[PDB]
């Protein structure tokens, strides 16, 4: 990454043995679950092109996912090479043309062009899709069940909820809708006695016995 | 493209 | 976070991995029992609101709280709109973090005086956090008594993890509760839990 | 509302 | 805590996830055992009022032992307040004062300690904790029959640890209990090696 | 007091 | 490695028990799967010739591929010198490069010198090189064998491709065999899908395609 | 400890977690075997006694070598003693009695006084050099077997002998000459017979492979 | 060790509680094989003299070993003061005086003095000197506690001829010439065997990996 | 007489 | 050649 | 001899 000295200067520093360990790790364990999107968020804090394309190349497996990730990488640089004509070109921020100085050149100058966040951004926009297509369930299919308290049911919907990543309409109608209708008869009823407008917490209160 | 299917990212072309 | 340099100036510095990985395990160890939340706060310290966002976000499961979680900082940053309508004061969505920048926060945290956005929104933060330690608390301090074998300690233990999760009232119902053969030496002190809890060692 | 029911926390609108 | 630099300026500093879980972890791993004292007291090295907070609010469980110590703070504040009459006993216990405040008293020339100060009152109540679990009397460790010297001693100085009178009630204890509770086998051995005997000379006489 | 009783340490008053 | 310290100047310094442990831990838990060398790519961040040599060195164990290594370092070594013959500094000859006949300190006056001779990161490439041999032998499957199970799962066999292909890598057969052979090789009914499509689908629109 | 920092100075630092949990390990896992001791004095590198009594006092149990332990400090210390009597002029800093050595009646400001002055008075170290004095009686009084008592086994191989020997000498702590080989096997012992005298350890042992 | 700071001064810090550790596990896990000694030589860089005898003192065990270790100390300390008679006297102010072989050691050497001759302008490395004295009877140590003979690896009828190639160089590597690419091919498989003689001399051992995959 | 027996290393008598 | 076989990597020659 | 039989590495002699 590039981080800051004492001097106030931006200076190049090695990608750390945790950080390296913590992304591959969190990826075997974690596969593409939403969370380990902001995970390597945070993980590539001040990361260079470079760095991403080490963090990247350091996962073994879910070749798949890879494939797809440089392919929103294509789409995405070459949607930035029409919209750009020395300025770095889309090969650059994904650091296949790009040197680790010239790297460092674009984003410890001033004004900065962070190609590293550029770069992030790309990948983020991958992750999210393979986020959403590796999926397991549908939202229409989280229904409470006899036996299922009703806070593992409101877990098991938000996490549904937030893997398929659906337009914030589409989500407000889910919870509108589908969270209260696929409850189990003994909240059900509870919860139409509370009436319109109840919140989560009035909810999951209202069902815990 | 910027990056070949199967080809390592940040890979350099030819 | 900001930490400081070699000079008195404040600088932005990235989460540490450490950070990043004990918060997660935490919520993987603990869930939310009461501890949880000054370790979030420890682990804050320092945190602009993207770092605190990051820290939410990176955790898997718990959406019912976590979606209560968002129901709360809506609450506190519509109230802190109510109450605050040189540098151009953050709107409520700006100290939660999704209208600010890094640099925007930044410049909040940096700046003499400072406007902590970051210690504010985490003061909202840990108030949804207490919100969901209280519904997860299994039980209500009205139904933990003292077992007749049961040692004093072990149920005043019991009592005020009881208590702390539930978050002169608990002096009346503590003694009341204890086992009658303990409840009567309580009941003669007529004084320090320390005193109490030797007289019926 | 800052946060809608199932955004990410910090989710720019 | 507050913690030195390199450009020799006491500064504040976040407590560390590594101090957090070291607190963390002794507790759990030790129902305050003796030894947990001075482990807090290093933890704790440089803290502020908030920092002290920290460390003990992430205690989970123990909460008797937890009541107990907020007790003991209450009386050593309540005590400061009398004594007192600026930081007040609130402020030192951090439940009125300011991070800004806190790190502005300690920093100050001459300092005030308020993390040492609000330290020695944590200690305080931990003492008072370690003796309230102290299992054994020293009256109850006497040497098994086929029990090593060296075995019987540990007991005998562990325990006396953890019951902790003034050393006046801790030397009488050792120069006549230690002795005399003994086996009669080693025991007639320690009054041929004569009175004064250090407990290294002891324990060679009955290896 | 200074702490009340199931409230954290450093609980600020009123 | 050489690295900038916290007032900007290059220095050396020793290489990290962290890092040091996690090259060996890597080697040991994955072998030479692909990913192992950005591994050591990454890990061996500002390295001299000295600290790649120790990195190699303490691997224990993998003493065929290490072998192999020390045969990949030699044919680049005389393949340095066939290519390399006032106060001008001594160029490296690719002994000199590989640690074995230069010092630490001459090693960091060819990388610290203005202009730099980074005899590490060349020695890197070449340890990377034989690294990527190392890789190709040691794969278990050509990837012409790779073929979608009759209920296999689509996306279980695109994971499979991949991982065939990355570890086979130099670019003329993969970027072909990615357009005709992963649609050749799907079972009966989910090539005639992706025949369907046609050219220019991309892997996103295929592995809905046949999701079920 | 008393650390250098970077502006060259020696300040303070606390005792760091790690060490902390290094040095209670270290006696939970391995107690008083000969190693702990310069582990010890590694982990208390730059110590001062503050630090030292830390570390001593986060021991749990080992009791009777903990008294042992203190009263080897007084003989020391009383040593000092008598033998550095104890008013003090500007420049100065203040005579460190025995006490202040181990840290009873000092501050820690005094002792990084001490350390840090110049011509620094060492106390961490002194205090340090008489807590190994100790350490090494213990680990003396606890060494099970005397070295009369080696003997090859006939079945045992030479080298585990020989491990077995120096490991109870050096618990023990010249009289090892000849009763190494005199205390061999009868098959080896006229191998290192026929080496003759003068045979170094490499010769004998893989003599009797 | 000694280390070069943010102001660019050799200065003395002490050995970090991570690198004790790691030399202790690694002498647990691994005993004496070959890969133990560049892991000393990493975990002790930039080491004083002290520090070398820290760690070589934290092991616990393999006394043998370590006696062995004393006695090549002592044959290459004895060297160098005979090569090195230091000139007994009073030194020359602003001079350190010149190291004996104990000094080098760390048995007759104060740490400051250790610091003193690494941090000279030119140093003199003593650290470096010692280590070069350890790795060197190290060495000895690896050799006797090699488990195989190179003339017993044999490719197993049933082995794959990478598992037996393995075999081959780790042993090889414990013992320390030109005996290797003669007696590889030699020890094959019947199968491989014939195939590695087919392809012919001169066959690089990718070359004769692939030809028995 | 630094430390008597049983009193924790560095207490202040 | 700069490597022998069986000897360690960068081990210096004669 | 610089280092004797069962004393520790650098031990003053
Ligand atoms: O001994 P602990 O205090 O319980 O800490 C350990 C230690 O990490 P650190 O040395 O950084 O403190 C482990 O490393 P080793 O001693 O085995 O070398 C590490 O394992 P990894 O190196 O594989 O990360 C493990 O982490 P984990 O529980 O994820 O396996 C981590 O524990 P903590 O993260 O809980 O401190
Ligand atoms: O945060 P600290 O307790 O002060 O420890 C740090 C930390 O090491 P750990 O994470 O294992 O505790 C640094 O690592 P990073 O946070 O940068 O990943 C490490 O730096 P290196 O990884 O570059 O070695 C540094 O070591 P150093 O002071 O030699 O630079 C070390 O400090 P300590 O060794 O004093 O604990
Ligand atoms: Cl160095």
């Amino acid at each position: 990454p590039i981080v800051q000295n004492l001097q106030g200067q931006m200076v190049h520093q090695c990608i750390s043995p945790r950080t390296l360990n913590a992304w591959v790790k969190v990826v075997e364990e974690k596969a593409f679950s939403p969370e380990v999107i902001p995970m390597f968020s945070a993980l590539s804090c001040g990361a260079t092109p470079q760095d991403l394309n080490t963090m990247l190349n350091t996962v073994g497996g879910h070749q798949a996912a890879m494939q797809m990730l440089k392919e929103t990488i294509n789409e995405e640089a070459a949607e930035w090479d029409r919209l750009h004509p020395r300025e770095p070109r889309g090969s650059d921020i994904a650091g296949t043309t790009s040197t680790l100085q010239e790297q460092i050149g674009w984003m410890t100058h001033n004004p900065p062009i962070p190609v590293g966040e550029i770069y992030k951004r790309w990948i983020i926009l991958g992750l999210n899709k393979i986020v959403r297509m590796y999926s397991p369930t549908s939202i229409l299919d989280i229904r409470q069940g006899p036996k299922e308290p009703f806070r593992d049911y409101v877990d098991r919907f938000y996490k549904t909820l937030r893997a398929e990543q659906a337009s914030q309409e589409v989500k407000n109608a889910a919870t509108e809708t589908l969270l209260v209708q696929n409850a189990n008869p003994d909240c059900k009823t509870i919860l139409k006695a509370l009436g319109p407008g109840a919140t989560l917490e009035e909810m999951m209160t209202a069902c815990q016995g | 493209p910027v990056l070949f299917p199967g080809q390592p990212f940040g890979q350099p072309p030819l």
